[PDB]
Formats: structure tokens, sequence, C-alpha cells
RNA sequence: UCCCAUUAGCUUGUUGGUGAGGUAACGGCUCACAAGGCGACGAUGGGUAGGGGAACUGAGAGGUUUAUCCCCCACACUGGUACUGAGACACGGACCAGACUCCUCGGGAGGCAGCAGUGAGGAAUAUUGGUCAAUGGGCGAGAGCCUGAACCAGCCAAG
RNA sequence: UACCGUAAGAAACAGCAUCGGCUAACUCUGCCAGCAGCCAUACGGAGGAUGCGAGCGUUAUCCGGAUUUAUUGGGUUUAAAGGGUGCGUAGGUUGUUCGGUAAGUCAGCGGUGAACCUGAGCGCUCAACGUUCAGCCUGCCGUUGAAACUGC
RNA sequence: GCAGUAAACGAUGAUUACUAGGAGUUUGCCAAGCUUCCACAGCGAAAGCGUUAAGUAAUCCACCUGGGGAG
RNA sequence: CACUAGGGUAAACCCGGUGACUGGGGCUAAGUCGUAACAAGGUAGCCGUACCGGAAGGUGCGGCUGGAAA
């Protein structure tokens, strides 16, 4: 319950998101 | 119910932590033979076998010194269970608390503890360790 | 004055063969490291002439020379049906 | 874990791993350096030191640290590779042995004279 | 063939040796089918340990000793048509009171004076 | 190897001159060097156990490894631990010889035992770590019976009180009784500091 | 008697029988009906490794490695085939096919995992030494002959 | 083994701010460094002192403390760690009592299991070492019994 | 009809037996069967849990072995 | 005439390498743009999912307290 530990993997979820975002469509 | 005697243990264990000075257990031949011996080796201050319509019913009253209020048994833990049964030789009879306490074991000739199984050289199943 | 060849007790679990049967052998031991005692099994080849087993008797065999490849046994006795 | 499931699956043990694994277990390594650079420490520490770029004999790219007050160390010197890493630099885990091959040792030196490369004083 | 032999076991310089039953193919300090004595020749006596029993029977069944084995077994006694004799028995050869034989030579000890006056 | 260095600087530093009487050790009760006689720092129960382990050393003439051999022989003996390391220590020969008198010094001893003028059960002996073993005959070498130092150490030790040694002055020789006891053993080392050292 | 299930099905002489042949010998070992055999108690496949006693280490449980020493196995440039022999992966035997290398114009030789030089590789490891005096081995009626096994000497901060 | 005449032919290496055994002067980024960190009780030299000693330091590798794979001998609310929840196959465990059996278990007897390693000697002037003898065989196999417990 | 995820949480797997007190509360007759808060022993690094245990024990399953890279 | 080492052929598999070009990640400094989180961090925070933005992020729907204030 610091707080730090889960922003982290909220960063790390956000950058796997834009990654796939960016890469649909794209073939 | 998964394991009778560690149950038998448990009861008395639970018995003495909250001060009581009788407990009642269902009865089995094993367990009787358990009461028996600790009551020759001084752990308990009586029993009596109750014989009802059911399985019967073991009452045990319990010891306590009345210079320290402390009960005779400190310790009680079972060795053998079901998941993981231990048998040793008479050579390799364990000795509890540097032979202060007693290890009951269940030998061919019968249920006896550690000292008399190394007298008459018989091993077996090594039940419980009191002390 | 013999020299005594091994002799094992199992049951039969197959009969499907010429003259030939498949006893399995099971015994419990303990576990090398954590002591539990543990149930394997052993399956052997015997060979039976009258053919006078069925499946899950109680069979009793013994060892014996090579009578093709991998059959080393021979029924002795029956001891259940 | 109950014993039946050690029974069925155990325990798993990992070696570790060597701290100076361009080593491959050898004491000691040949090795021609490529660059000899000047770097900066870390935060706390303010220096310049002396680092070099080896390329040892089993095909491997290793940063050596040349310890001692000066080198004659250049481009194309056949030098050997020992193991220690410094904690300030970071990437540096390997050290220059001073007075074997091309490298000698460091002059004007009188304590610790054996550990670069010294010969005793006259 | 199967022969009684010795196998050096010292160290440098000093030589201690095993009495062996070996097969002659074996090398000669590895495998043996049997020991039955030890052999040191550095001491003036010549120290022998020997199972008389053991090698009476390997010589009987037909192990064929070196020659140095074949001497000391001569000197323990092995070698005898005692058991040989077919027209007498109890045939006591009582050698070992011969073979005794203790040599108890020693040497004289002589000193230097310290004639040291000053 | 020998320490053969300079005798008052480790007399001085432990306090008991234990390399016998000196004139030195009077005006003169400091560690040696510049930062000597200045009070006296704390130090630590491991610098004092090392301290013990050193006035060993340096009183007996024996180096580390032999010292750690000798302490595992003692563990490996039956006995008290300490007390068998000082037996064993004293047990030496040149030791033996010091303390039947035929020379001055452990120092000395053990340079007539290394030129071999010590025999040792009619033979002659020239290891200086040779263990004595009671009921034994350490008698001076016939052919060095009228040497002048020999018998000026002699002279004036006609006492010869240890319990545990049997002096005989006709042929020369001495033997020994049995292994003496440490409160019979002359020797301020604490054995004690050394064993928790050495098991530690 | 090691890991991988990010390897789940494998097997057609394969499992059994009848007979014959063959071998020192039993046997699908080979050759001319039935459909069985092995498999989550891990078959099959892939990767890695010679295996033990020692040794080291730890109170023990256990762990690491098999340098020197002993036992068993495998091999002798790479494959194939046998012959001789009581005995053969034939370590100082043969034939054939490969590749490599050497010396010669028709061709012929070698195999350094026996002991010593040397070179290369490497952080790094020695004499092209003496003797069969001892122990062992082969042959010989024995004396004896041979023995880089062995026993010794030389070199090496060297435990 | 013995005789000539000779101290004569024979000491270095690593530490010294705490942990850690050892101290002050002169220099000054150069550096040091296992950690705390230090640009001087820590860098370089000088004087001293402290380890060890024909060695002393550095690197590499392995083991123990390390219980950091925990059978002996660890955990999972919040430190890493309960499957989203059930049903259910294999597997694991099985109330009480009587009688058999003898697979597990217990006991007796027999066979089997160089060198090294453990007490006692003996020989290497001692010691490493070599060797002898007593104490280990505490695994495996065979064969006789016991029946409390588990299994059938 | 797919999809199969959640701070899908009591961040607490399922069974069995045992071991103090208070204060409320739902249901069929003092008493079960529940559902909520203080709190003995005991447990825990502490916050805390405490008969609905995170206590005392037995059986079976799941999972963990420094952080990042990296689900 | 079978048997076979070796040779050629084709395939397909496995193990490796390299390649115009094109993507993440780690580490070091700090140039540039903002201020997302830590206080009710100035719109409570976080989980899942969808869409959208130079970036931290924003918004919708459901959930949680590991949130104040009340
Ligand atoms: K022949
Ligand atoms: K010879
Ligand atoms: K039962
Ligand atoms: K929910
Ligand atoms: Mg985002
Ligand atoms: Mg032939
Ligand atoms: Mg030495
Ligand atoms: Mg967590
Ligand atoms: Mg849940
Ligand atoms: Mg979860
Ligand atoms: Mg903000
Ligand atoms: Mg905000
Ligand atoms: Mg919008």
């Amino acid at each position: 319950p610091n707080g730090k530990k889960r922003k982290r993997h909220k960063m790390a979820t956000h950058k796997r998101k834009k990654r796939l975002k960016k890469n649909r469509h794209k073939k | 119910m998964t394991d009778p005697i560690a149950d038998y243990l448990t009861r008395l264990r639970n018995a003495i932590m909250a001060g009581h000075r009788v407990v009642s257990v269902p009865a089995s031949n094993i367990k009787k033979e358990i009461t028996k011996i600790l009551f020759d080796k001084g752990y308990i201050l009586n029993y009596k076998f109750e014989e009802n319509d059911s399985q019967g019913i073991i009452k045990v009253a319990l010891k306590y010194d009345l210079a320290h209020k402390v009960n005779a048994i400190k310790k009680l833990k079972r060795v053998s269970r079901p998941g993981l049964r231990k048998y040793v030789g008479y050579r390799d009879m364990p000795r509890v608390l540097n032979g202060l306490g007693i290890a009951i074991v269940s030998t061919p000739r019968g249920v006896m503890t550690d000292k008399e199984a190394r007298e008459l050289k018989v091993g077996g199943e090594v039940l419980c360790y009191v002390y | 004055e013999r020299n005594l060849r091994k002799e094992r007790v199992g049951v039969v679990s197959s009969n499907k063969m010429d003259k030939t049967i498949t006893v399995a052998v099971k015994w419990k031991e303990k576990h090398p490291i954590y002591g539990k005692f543990v149930n394997k099994t052993k399956k052997y080849h015997a060979h039976d002439e009258k053919n006078e087993c069925g499946i899950g008797d109680t069979v009793r065999i013994m060892e014996t020379r090579p009578l093709s490849r991998t059959k080393r046994w021979r029924l002795t006795e029956i001891i259940e049906r | 874990p109950t014993i039946q499931q050690l029974v069925r699956k155990g325990r798993e043990s990992f070696a570790d791993k060597s701290k100076s694994p361009a080593l491959n277990s050898c004491p000691q390594r040949r090795g021609v350096c490529v660059r000899v650079y000047t770097t900066t420490p870390k935060k706390p520490n303010s220096a310049m030191r002396k680092v070099a770029r080896v390329r040892l004999t089993n095909s491997k790219e290793v940063n050596a640290y040349i310890p001692g007050e000066g080198h004659n160390l250049q481009e194309h010197s056949i030098v050997l590779v020992r193991g220690g890493r410094v904690k300030d630099l970071p990437g540096v885990r390997y050290h220059i042995v001073r007075g074997t091959l091309d490298t000698a040792g460091v002059n004007g030196r009188t304590q610790r004279r054996s550990k670069y490369g010294a010969k005793r004083p006259k | 063939a199967t022969k009684i032999r010795l196998q050096r076991h010292g160290r440098k310089g000093y030589a201690f040796y095993k009495i062996v039953v070996a097969d002659s193919r074996a090398p000669r300090d590895g495998k043996f089918i049997e020991r039955i004595g030890s052999y040191n020749p550095n001491t003036n006596p010549a120290t022998i340990d020997l199972n008389f029993e053991r090698a009476l029977y390997w010589i009987g069944v037909g192990a064929q000793p070196t020659d140095t084995a074949r001497n000391i077994l001569s000197r323990e006694g092995v070698l005898m048509m005692k058991h040989l004799l077919g027209g007498v028995k109890k045939g006591a050869f009582d050698q070992a009171a011969a073979e005794n034989k203790f040599e108890a030579w020693l040497k004289g000890k002589k000193d230097a004076l310290n004639n040291m006056k000053a | 190897a020998r320490y053969t260095g300079p005798k008052s600087k480790i007399a001085r530093k432990f306090g008991d001159p234990i390399f016998g009487a000196d004139k030195v050790l009077s005006k003169k009760n400091y560690p040696p060097g510049q930062h000597g006689n200045n009070r006296r720092r704390k130090t630590s129960e491991y610098g004092l156990q090392l301290r013990e382990k050193q006035k060993a050393k340096y009183t007996y003439g024996v180096l580390e490894k032999q010292f750690r051999h000798l302490f595992h022989r003692a563990q490996r003996a039956k006995g008290v631990t300490g007390e068998l390391l000082i037996q064993f220590l004293e047990a030496r020969l040149d030791n033996v010889v010091f303390r039947l008198g035929i020379a001055p010094t452990r120092s000395a001893a053990r340079q007539l035992v290394s030129h071999r003028h010590i025999t040792v059960d009619g033979s002659v002996v020239n290891i200086p770590s040779y263990s004595v073993k009671p009921g034994q005959v350490i008698g001076v070498r016939e052919r060095s019976k009228s040497l002048e130092v020999i018998a000026d150490a002699l002279t004036g030790f006609n006492h010869s009180k240890y319990p545990w040694m049997e002096w005989d002055q006709s042929s020369l020789s001495g033997k020994l009784l049995h292994m003496p006891d440490r409160t019979d053993i002359p020797e301020n080392i604490k054995e004690q500091l050394i064993v928790e050292l050495y098991s530690k």
C-alpha cells in the first residue's frame, strides 16, 4: 500500500496497449 | 476425521491450554492404550472408560501441580501422521527431552514406550512424543 | 541342491497371447528422499503352456532361461482365481 | 507443500553465475586494446579514470580498468586481463595486470609493489 | 596362469611388497585374486608375513610362484613333500627348529675421547 | 624459519621478560616504536587473545603453522585443551634441554640441538621440535661433554629443582618423570584465550 | 542410474506361436500363422555425460568432481568387411572406400589417444636422460635375451 | 660417519581510519576501494608498528555459514506467493469392531560388501608419510519367526 | 451466438475436530442454524486475528524463492 | 544375383550466419515540453475494458478502498 508499486504496473500497461493500438490495421 | 490419534492429542492439548480439569474423547482401542500409558507414566491424574451405545467415551482427569499451577504435560506431538508414516528399529528409537520425556510407540509386542521397547528389543511405529 | 531360481507372486494383467501372459507385481516402499511410502508396479512376461489362466488371477512365477525376446518367466502355480 | 506435492514435483535448485563471465573460468586472459580512453565516475565521485576496450582471445569485448599512476598502453597492445570490478564505474568489471606483456610496472612505487608489478629498488 | 607374486607398495626409496595371488595378465599393482602375505626387504632379518594354509592351498591347486615368491615360500617352509608321502605318515619335518637359527650378530661400540682441556 | 630478531623489543612489548633476565626491561617498559608509552589505547578482546598467542609463540620459538598443528593435537588428545597445549609446548626437545639447564636460554638450547650436541636415548637427535616422552633420557653428547658454554651453563645450576626432571651430573644427562600440571608449569600464558581464539 | 511434456503417443520382426537354420550358448538371432507389445509408475523424440570406489566438503542430511590411485566399459585418422587365433574395438596385422599429408612420374608411403624433441593453441605444465640392479611381463630345459612397464636421475614456488 | 677452518655463503611479502591485529610526519586532481566510503589517523613517499614467513599477495573455481528449494528444516491478509467459482477423472488420505493373511513394519541367523578414512602400535633422527592390527561396515541378498499399526 | 477478463477482494482454497468472555441481530422452538462489532489464551514484524481465527491439530489441491528486462 | 560402406540426385526438416530497411529495451548525463502520481497533490486513487490524444494522459461503463471530508 505504498502506491509506486501499482504506478509502475499502470505505466507498463499503458505502454503495451499503446504499442498494440499502433500495430493494429497494419499488415 | 483423518487422524483420531492426532485428534486425541489435540483435545488434550487444548484442554490443558484452556485450564480444564476433565476432557472427554471418543473411545478407541489404541486411544485406550495411550491413556493407560499416560496414567502409568504419571502425566494424567486419572481416567475412566464409559461404554455407552456408541463406540464409548474416555474421560480423562488431568494433573495440575498445586505448587506452581502447571500441568504435568508440556508438549504433545504427533510423529507418524497418515500422510507420512514413520517406523524405527529398537536401535534407532528416539529419545525425548534427553530422556526426560516419553515416546509412545506401537510394537508387535503391543503399545508401549520407547524405554521398554529398547529393553525388549522391538521396533515399530512411533505414535507420539510426550513431555 | 539346486541354486534356487528367483520367484515372484503377481496378478495376471493380460492373456491375449499364444501361451504367454502378463503378470503385474505391485508393492510399497518409502521414498528415497521424502520417506513417504509409494506404490510401484513391475510387469512380467511368463510362459503358460496349458493356457490355464484368465485375467486377475493371482499367480506364482519362476525365473527361467530366455524363451523369447523379453520373456524370462514361467508359471509355477495359481494361488487364486 | 505437502509430502505428496513434493513427491509429484520436488524442489528446484538454480546454479549461480560467474561475476566475471568473459574469463571463461580462466584466472586471466590475453587481449588486445581497441581504444584506450578516459571516463567519469558516478555522482559522488569526481576523477578521470583510465579504461581500455580489450578484445580477448575468446572473441569477447571487455572494459578493463588500468590501475596505478600513469600507463604506456595504446591501441593494438597485448595485455593481460584479470577479474575485479570498480564500484563507482558502471560496466567496468575487469582489471589490467600491470607488469605483464606490453603494460609495464608503475614507476616510482615503493609500497604495494607486487600489486603494480614494480621491481624491488636496488 | 594363476601366479604368486609381489606388488610394490611402499614409497620412493622404501619398497614394501604385498604377496598376492593374481592372474598373470593383471597389472603389477592392480587386480589380485587373494592376498596371502607381505614382504619387507629393508630390514636385515628380511621381514616376512605369510598365510601358511592359504599358500599351501594355492600351491596345491597349481599357482606358479615367481622367483622371489618361491624363495619366500621355501624360507617359510611351504615347499615340502611331507604331504606327498604316500608310504609314510605323521612325518614331522621339525625343520622349523633349524630354520630358527637366530642370527643375533651385533656390532661393537667405540667412542672418541674429548680431550678439550682448554 | 626462526624469529632471529631483537628480543628486548618482545620483552618490553609483553612486559614479562619471557627470554630470561635482562637489564633492559628496567627503565623501559613500553612497546617498541615511537608510539610507545603514550597511555594505552583500548585493545579489544580479540587483540588480547592475539597478544597471548603471540606471547606463547615468541616464548617457545614456534611459528604459526606448527602452533596450529600443536593446537590440533591437543584438541585430539584427551584432557583439557589448554593444559595439553602447554604440556606439548613444554615437551619439545629444546624446551626440555633448557629446563634441564644444559643451555642458558631456549634459543641456546635450540642451537645446541640443531648443532647436534644432544642425544636422546643414546642416539643423536637434532630436530628441535622433537616431542620428548616420559621415561626417555636426554643427555649431552659424549664428544661435546667438555664444551665451555655447557660447563658455564651448568655452573650454578646445582639446584635442578624441577619435580618432573631428574638430573644426573655424573652421566651429564636427565630424565623426564611425567607431564607436569599447568599450575606447576611456570609460564604466565593464559591458554584459555588461545583456546577460544583457535576454536571460534 | 541427468534435464526438456515450449517432446503424447510409439511400434510391423513389432509382440506371441509352429517349424527350420545358425551360434560356445538360449533367443525374431535369421527365415517361412495370430494381432499383439510398450505407454502420465513418462513410451517416443531432443539435449548432455563414460560409470563406480576414492578425493574434497559439511555436525549430519547432503553437495562437487572422478587430476594423480584401483575396478568396469568404449576406442586406436574416419567408415565397412572379415581373416588368424584359446581369446580380436586386432595398440606397434590385412583388404576396400574416403579425406589429409609426404616422397616421386611407372607410382610408392604415413597416421604422434606408447615414450621422449619441436611447432601451434593457451593464463599454464618438464629430458629427443640412465638402467634392466629391484618388482612385474614374454620366450627359453636352464644359464639367459628383450622390456620408454618399471625403478631412478634431470627440470618446474612447490602441494 | 669423520677430520680441516670458518659467522662465515642464506629474508622477503602484505597490512596499519572501523569492522581488524597494528602510528606519526612530509606531498597532493592524481588516486584508492570488500563495505561504511576517502580526495587526509584512507592518495603517494619517509619513519615506525602489525600478520605471516621461503614465502607473501591478486585473480579464477568449489564448498559452509545460506534454513537463499526448508524430508530432517521456510512460507502465501498487508513484504513474493490462494486458482474467479464449482463439478469431477487419475492420484493421495480413510469412523468403530471381530477374524484371517503377511505386502509394508519388527526381530533372529547366514552370505556379501584393494586402497583411503577412526582408536592402538611399529618404521621414517621428528613430521609429512609408509605399514600392521583392532574397531566401521550403519547397504544388498537369502532364510526363519512376531502380529500392535498401515495394506488386502 | 462468440469472447473468458476484474481491486472476479475477506487482497485470507476446501474439509474435520477442539478452545474464553461481553454487545447487538434474522429465523423454527432456553436453544440451535446464521449474520455484524469489542475482545482471554494463543498467534503475528507490526497493524492486527481471535469460535465466521490469521489459535490448537490432521488430509488433499494451488502458488512463492531479490528488483528491472517482462507477463 | 542379393547384402553394403561410399557416391550422386532431388525434396522436406532441424541447426547456424548474414541482409537494404524497420522496431522495443537497459544504462549515463542532462538539452526540450509539460505536470501525471505522492496532501482531498489542487478533477480522490486504483482494477478491467473500449475509444481518442506531442507525451505524461483524458473520457465512457462496471468494480474496489489499498480514500479524505462527512
Ligand atoms: K594361440
Ligand atoms: K628386470
Ligand atoms: K483404519
Ligand atoms: K465484486
Ligand atoms: Mg494510458
Ligand atoms: Mg577363429
Ligand atoms: Mg615451511
Ligand atoms: Mg503481495
Ligand atoms: Mg477466492
Ligand atoms: Mg489474484
Ligand atoms: Mg497533478
Ligand atoms: Mg489528481
Ligand atoms: Mg475526448
